[PDB]
């Protein structure tokens, strides 16, 4: 889209940026998930998958000017000091192919066993014998620390940048969930 | 080490709050965990994980302040 | 002409550890009798001990005193009379060319915006100071402040922020007696999750089974080491060698964040407390106008500068 | 030096109240912490410190009204 | 003349008391400091004195009925 809205960081010595960058998503997606729209982009610049760590910047996807205005706002409330954003500018139009959207691993196992015990599979000890070991736990790189509202704990969440590959452009959803679903144009 | 140990101490960085710790079989068990404000929570909970954690030979070690509200038979099985 | 064996000095701007409460908002000219929140154990195979507002409040009042004594440059310890003397000419002439205003300014500045609420600042919605002058046991002066509006990054004006640097300047300077009660209300949310201070046990052991994170308590009420706050309200130090952008750090001798593991004012550079001081007192040296203001504020701080001979 | 001592000694600058000091390998891990006023919080506050700190060996030390509380010649070594 | 050396030495002008003399490169750091009335108090002050004094080698001498609460030359020398 035509209307993003790139955010740095400044540096702070009292705070990690990561600690920081749960807070801007967790009042992004609170005061997303407050308006009327839908489907609004979110993409991750600076994104570095080699040291495995989120970037310090993240851009908006809005298409148009009282929702972007109402999403300057929404990142921004009560802070004012952390984000250090920029200006709404006429974006470029290179759009690699690049979909951000949300992946979920399996780590422990005993919830699987509780979904097995007390939902389908009435036993008591079948569970514990027949699919889980202490093997095949999974992982995923990027982090977010995410403290949940309703009457929840915290969770980490994990986001996967797609295929770069430069042939086309597929049209697709601007934001699947909280914040990004789909595709969206890469600089 | 074969009877189960169970030691209330009085954490010295704000006097007069008590943490109870439980050892069973050479492994401990329970590390550092909260008591009452005076010693009568601090025996009753020296009683409740001498009760569970070991079903023979608990010993309950503590202050005499805390010692004083149990009876003289209830402290070494 | 040699500084001394034993140098020791008293520690000006004495607070007292911050007692935390919970309550509802539109309450807070009311709240004193508010109930303290506690820590509790949660299992994750380890335990942690975790705090959290009661379902029904949905703001966190954190209370503390603070006093300030004056007579800065005088040390409690000494060795050779002649360093002490040379000292307290060094410093009377830094209070006779200006006294203590700038200091002061950035101590009620710090004291305005609440940087003593560490992280629970950082998701608050509305903040509110209180800060009280306690004279013969009741209440002389009260000023309030937002803290919001009042930024961490630049030193701003206001006449209610004058007033409060004065009564901070006529503290500091030995003319009056100032005792300040200060009170800081945070609307985080209701029933969210406040930050404590958290326990540094040296006795604690290494095999497993132990508590991986403790919090600290004062009579079963969560609360905030003293040594925070005063780390807290110490943070005016902004004239040192790297660029404008990160923000002002902590005035300690060789200006550390150990956090990030960065150590500003290396002795190889010549911008530390200890050769700007040697310089100022036995070469005649005065560095800036800017490092006088980093010498007083590591002097009002104290500590224990001795070097062998 | 193996096992793991703990010493629980009572201070002479005023009597009743005592210490206790550890050390695992080589070097000390706790000195002199404030073990109680009492010979009851200074067994207590050895069993503590040998419970955690200790390898699977130990060795408790401590005067003849302390090491009464402690089971005889039972928890005292490993 | 290396290592601390610890003794512990009964008090013939009462009988049942001790005290402890540490000595560390040739210079007495610690002279006739009290012990205690039981073996086990000058067990423990012995071990306290040979942890914090001394730091790569001691030797740790005294009386028989003190010795037998250290174990048995394993961390009497060092």
């Amino acid at each position: 889209m035509d209307h993003y809205l790139d955010i740095r960081l400044r540096p702070d010595p009292e705070f990690p940026p990561a600690q920081l960058m749960s807070v801007l998503f967790g009042k992004l997606h609170q005061a997303l998930v407050a308006q009327g729209g839908d489907r609004i982009g979110v993409s991750f610049p600076d994104l570095d998958e080699s040291r495995s760590r989120l970037g310090e910047r993240l851009r908006i996807h809005a298409s148009a000017d009282d929702l972007r205005a109402l999403l300057a706002r929404p990142w921004l409330e009560g802070l004012r000091d952390h984000l250090q954003f920029g200006e709404p500018a006429v974006v470029p139009h290179p759009t690699p192919y690049r979909q951000v959207s949300r992946v979920q691993a399996k780590s422990n196992p005993e919830r699987l066993r509780r979904r097995l015990m007390r939902r389908h599979d009435l036993s008591e000890e079948e569970a514990r014998k027949r699919i889980p070991d202490t093997v095949a736990r999974t992982l995923d790189l990027p982090f977010v620390t995410l403290r949940s509202q309703s009457t929840g704990q915290h969770f980490r969440l994990f986001i996967r940048h797609g295929p770069l590959q430069a042939t086309a452009e597929e049209g697709g959803f601007t934001c699947y969930g909280l914040s990004k679903g789909g595709f969206v144009p890469w600089f | 080490s074969r009877p189960t140990v169970v030691t209330v101490t009085e954490t010295p960085r704000n006097p007069g709050s008590y943490e109870v710790n439980v050892e069973r079989d050479g492994k401990m068990v329970v590390g550092r965990a909260r008591a009452g404000s005076d010693p009568g929570a601090a025996a009753a909970k020296a009683m409740q994980m001498a009760m569970e954690w070991g079903s023979p030979n608990y010993v309950i070690l503590g202050s005499n302040k805390v010692l004083a509200f149990i009876p003289e038979q209830l402290r070494v099985k | 002409l040699s500084t001394a064996s034993v140098l020791a000095f008293e520690r000006k701007l004495d607070p007292s550890d911050a007692l935390m409460s919970a309550g509802a908002w539109a309450q807070r000219d009311a709240s004193q009798e508010w109930p303290a929140v506690t820590v509790r154990e949660k299992s994750v195979l380890q335990t942690v001990d975790v705090a959290n507002l009661p379902s029904d409040a949905d703001t966190l009042k954190v209370r503390f005193t603070l006093r300030v004594l004056g007579g800065a440059g005088t040390p409690s310890a000494c060795n050779d009379a002649a360093y002490r003397d040379k000292l307290l000419q060094t410093v009377a002439t830094y209070v006779n060319e200006q006294g203590f205003a700038e200091l002061a300014r950035r101590y009620a500045h710090n004291l305005a915006n609440a940087r003593f609420l560490w992280r629970n600042r950082v998701g608050a919605e509305a903040v509110e100071v209180r800060i009280n002058h306690i004279r013969q046991g009741e209440v002389a002066r009260t000023w309030r402040f937002d803290a919001l509006a009042i930024g961490l990054r630049d030193f701003k004006a206001d006449a209610e922020l004058d007033a409060l640097a004065e009564l901070i300047a006529s503290g500091l300077s030995g003319s009056g007696h100032v005792l300040l009660e200060v009170v800081a209300f945070a609307r985080i949310g209701d029933g969210q999750e406040v930050f404590p201070s958290q326990e540094l046990i040296l006795d604690k052991g290494d095999k497993k089974g132990q508590k991986s994170k403790t919090l600290y308590s004062v009579r079963d009420a969560a609360a905030i080491h003293s040594q925070k706050i005063g780390n807290a309200l110490r943070t005016i130090d902004t004239w040192y060698p790297d660029e404008d952008g990160l923000g002002p750090i902590a005035v300690e001798p060789y200006g550390s964040v150990t956090s990030q593991g960065k150590a500003y004012r290396q002795p190889k550079q010549k911008l530390d407390f200890y050769t700007l001081l040697d310089n100022w007192v036995l070469r005649d040296e005065a560095p800036a106008v800017e490092q006088q203001h980093y010498v007083i504020a590591n002097l009002i701080r104290g500590g224990v500068f001795g070097e062998a001979e």
